[PDB]
């Protein structure tokens, strides 16, 4: 669960890249 | 009869499974056919991206994981919890979770562990719909996903 904030940052670098297509 | 869990089940199970196998289902998709469809294409769209540009984060937490048989995955979906524990959602995490879950099933397929996929799709739905019901409802359900994903032509 340590790992956790990982996928949430890769999670919202995602979301912000297709925020603007 | 949960329709929104049916569909979630339907989309994520098909997508582990193809991509564990590399063989599409050419089963049409249940009743709703028309999202499901636009949905699963999205997702391989997506979250083939997902895997490929980011197959180092993947890789480096699959080997910490150390995942060898269904007990490792229902430990697996208590770190899937985590990801909206910081009070945020969205599609990004939804579809990096999702993607994470079919680079698992790769891996469970060539250990001969084919047997822990379905579980693995269903704990994944299970985290998705039974705590995140009220945010995919007001998103429109699986049309907000295509939706959001869908990528405009403005010439
Ligand atoms: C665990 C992993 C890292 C982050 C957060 C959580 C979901 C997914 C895979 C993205």
């Amino acid at each position: 669960i340590w790992l956790a904030q990982g996928g949430r940052r890769l999670g919202d670098e995602i979301n912000a890249y297709y925020a603007r297509r | 009869s949960d329709e929104l869990y049916r569909q979630s089940l339907e989309i994520i199970s098909r997508y582990l499974r193809e991509q564990a196998t590399g063989a599409k289902d050419t089963k049409p998709m249940g009743r709703s056919g028309a999202t499901s469809r636009k949905a699963l294409e999205t997702l391989r769209r997506v979250g083939d991206g997902v895997q490929r540009n980011h197959e180092t984060a993947f890789q480096g937490m699959l080997r910490k994981l150390d995942i060898k048989n269904e007990d490792d995955v229902k430990s697996l979906s208590r770190v899937m919890i985590h990801v909206f524990s910081d009070g945020v959602t969205n599609w990004g995490r939804i579809v990096t979770l999702i993607s994470f879950g079919a680079f698992v099933a790769k891996h469970l397929k060539t250990i001969n562990q084919e047997s822990c996929i379905e579980p693995l799709a269903e704990s994944i739905t299970d985290v998705l719909v039974r705590t995140k019901r009220d945010w995919l409802v007001k998103q429109r359900g699986w049309d907000g996903f295509v939706e959001f994903f869908h990528v405009e032509d403005l010439e």
